[PDB]
C-alpha cells in the first residue's frame, strides 16, 4: 500500500 | 499567484556548509510540505527531504540524513535547506518544491527557480562584460545581431537578460565554455531589426551572484 | 528505492507527429483501495525547473495542452503527445509518490526533425574595451541552422588555427527547431595586433561549400 508519509501533500479522497 | 523564490547561486569550499533559502508567497504557507530536490549534471533528480511548514516535522533521504537540515520560519514564510560537510560532488542545482499537492480542495505543483551550488577550492571570479556591437559583419537580410561576451568567471552560473526582460524574441544565451585557465566564458546574442539601430537601446543585464556582479552594458553600433 | 525506467532515452519526430514515452516502475504504484496509480509526468527545459503535466498516472493538469495524455497502471505507464509542437522539445520525466524516497525516471529527450537550414554566419572583432585589458576575443556566431552538426575553423592571416578556440551549441529552439553555435577565438592583444585578416570558416549541410566570414583589423 502507499506510504502516506512519502509526500504529505498527497491526500486523495 | 503561488510562488517559491530561492536564494542566489553560491560557492563553498569542500568541508564547508551551504544554506539555501526558499521564500513562499501566494498560498497558506502552513498547509503544505516543502520538498528539496537536487539535480546534478547528467544525473537523475534526487529527492533530499521534506518539511511540513506547519509543525516543522521533517523526513530526510537516507543519503543525506547525517548532513542535511531542513527548517522553516512561518513568520517569514520561508523554508531553508542546510547541507554540511560539503563534497565537491555536492555541486548541483538545488530546488525547493511543493511537489504534487493533491487534496480534496487543491491540485497544484510549484517549484522554485533552483539555486546552483558549486563546491570547489578554486577562487570566485566575477566576469568582465564586453559588447558585441552590431556592424556590417553581423547583419543579414534586414536583421542585425548584437550581444554581450561575458568572459572569465567562476563558478557558474551567469544569467543574462536584455532590456530588463522586455526583449526576449531572437535571444540566444549560449552554454558556458571552460577556458584552459579553468574560468568560464559565455556569449549572449540577440537579433533585432537593422532599421531601428538609431532609435532603440539594447542593454544586456548580466548577473553573477557568487561574485555579487550586476552589470548593465549598453551595446551600440 | 522504486526504480523508474524510461524508454526510449531519446526520440525525434517531425512537427505534428505522435510521440510515445514509456515508464516502468520496479514496484507496482497501484492502490486497489482507491483505484489510483501514484505516478506523475513532468516536462523540463534547460535552465528551468520541471513542470507537472499529468498526475494520478492519467489526470492531465488543468491548463496543460490536451495533446498531452497519460495512461497505464501498476508498473507500466505511457506519456503520449498526440501532435508534437515546436515548444514541446524538452526532457520528460516520470515520477512516483507511492513510497519514500520519492523517485524520478532517467528522462526521455524529445526532439524535432525538420528541414535543412543553413546557418547565418556573423563575426565580431574584439571590443576596444577588452583590448585595454591585454586580451582579444573574436566571436563567430552561426545562427538558426539545422541539423545540429556544424564545423567551425578559424583562420588568422589566411592560416588555419588550432588550440585557441572554444565553442558551444544551444539547445533546440522552441520556435523554429533550429540550433545556434558560438565560437570564440581567444588571443593576446599583442598577437591580435600583429595580424590583419580574421576569418571564421563554416561547414554545414545547408552549404554546398564552406562559407568564410572575415574582417580586417
Amino acid at each position: 500500500n502507499p506510504d502516506p508519509n512519502a509526500n504529505p501533500n498527497v491526500d486523495p479522497n | 499567484q503561488r510562488q517559491l523564490v530561492q536564494s542566489g547561486a553560491e560557492v563553498k569550499k569542500p568541508g564547508a556548509s551551504v544554506k539555501v533559502s526558499c521564500k513562499a508567497s501566494g498560498y497558506t504557507f502552513t498547509s503544505y510540505a516543502i520538498h528539496w530536490v537536487r539535480q546534478a549534471p547528467g544525473q537523475r533528480l534526487e529527492w533530499m527531504g521534506w518539511i511540513k511548514a506547519g509543525n516543522g516535522n521533517t523526513r530526510y533521504s537516507q543519503k543525506f540524513q547525517d548532513r542535511v537540515t531542513i527548517t522553516r520560519d512561518t513568520s517569514t514564510t520561508t523554508a531553508y535547506m542546510e547541507l554540511s560537510s560539503l563534497r565537491s560532488e555536492d555541486t548541483a542545482v538545488y530546488y525547493c518544491a511543493l511537489l504534487t499537492v493533491l487534496t480534496p480542495d487543491d491540485a497544484f505543483d510549484i517549484w522554485g527557480q533552483g539555486t546552483m551550488v558549486t563546491v570547489s577550492s578554486a577562487s570566485t571570479k566575477g566576469p568582465s562584460v564586453f559588447p558585441l556591437a552590431p556592424s556590417s559583419k553581423s547583419t543579414s537580410g534586414g536583421t542585425a545581431a548584437l550581444g554581450c561576451l561575458v568572459k572569465d568567471y567562476f563558478p557558474e552560473p551567469v544569467t543574462v537578460s536584455w532590456n530588463s526582460g522586455a526583449l526576449t524574441s531572437g535571444v540566444h544565451t549560449f552554454p558556458a565554455v571552460l577556458q584552459s585557465s579553468g574560468l568560464y566564458s559565455l556569449s549572449s546574442v540577440v537579433t533585432v531589426p537593422s532599421s531601428s539601430l538609431g532609435t532603440q537601446t539594447y542593454i544586456c543585464n548580466v548577473n553573477h551572484k557568487p561574485s555579487n556582479t550586476k552589470v548593465d552594458k549598453k551595446v551600440e553600433p | 528505492d522504486i526504480v523508474m525506467t524510461q524508454s526510449p532515452d531519446s526520440l525525434a519526430v517531425s512537427l505534428g507527429e505522435r510521440a510515445t514515452i514509456n515508464c516502468k516502475s520496479s514496484q507496482s504504484v497501484f492502490y486497489s483501495s482507491n483505484n489510483k496509480n501514484y505516478l506523475a509526468w513532468y516536462q523540463q527545459k534547460p535552465g528551468q525547473p520541471p513542470n507537472l503535466l499529468i498526475y494520478w498516472a492519467s489526470t492531465r493538469q488543468s491548463g496543460v495542452p490536451d495533446r498531452f495524455s497519460g495512461s497505464g497502471s501498476g508498473t507500466d505507464f505511457t506519456l503520449t503527445i498526440s501532435s508534437l509542437q515546436a515548444e514541446d522539445v524538452a526532457v520528460y520525466y516520470c515520477h512516483q509518490y507511492y513510497s519514500s524516497p520519492l523517485t524520478f525516471g532517467g528522462g526521455t529527450k524529445v526532439e524535432i526533425k525538420r528541414t535543412v537550414a543553413a546557418p547565418s554566419v556573423f563575426i565580431f572583432p574584439p571590443s576596444d574595451e577588452q583590448l585595454k585589458s591585454g586580451t582579444a576575443s573574436v566571436v563567430c556566431l552561426l545562427n538558426n541552422f539545422y541539423p545540429r552538426e556544424a564545423k567551425v575553423q578559424w583562420k588568422v592571416d589566411n592560416a588555419l588555427q588550432s588550440g585557441n578556440s572554444q565553442e558551444s551549441v544551444t539547445e533546440q529552439d522552441s520556435k523554429d527547431s533550429t540550433y545556434s553555435l558560438s565560437s570564440t577565438l581567444t588571443l593576446s592583444k599583442a598577437d591580435y595586433e600583429k595580424h590583419k585578416v580574421y576569418a571564421c570558416e563554416v561547414t554545414h549541410q545547408g552549404l554546398s561549400s564552406p562559407v568564410t566570414k572575415s574582417f580586417n583589423r
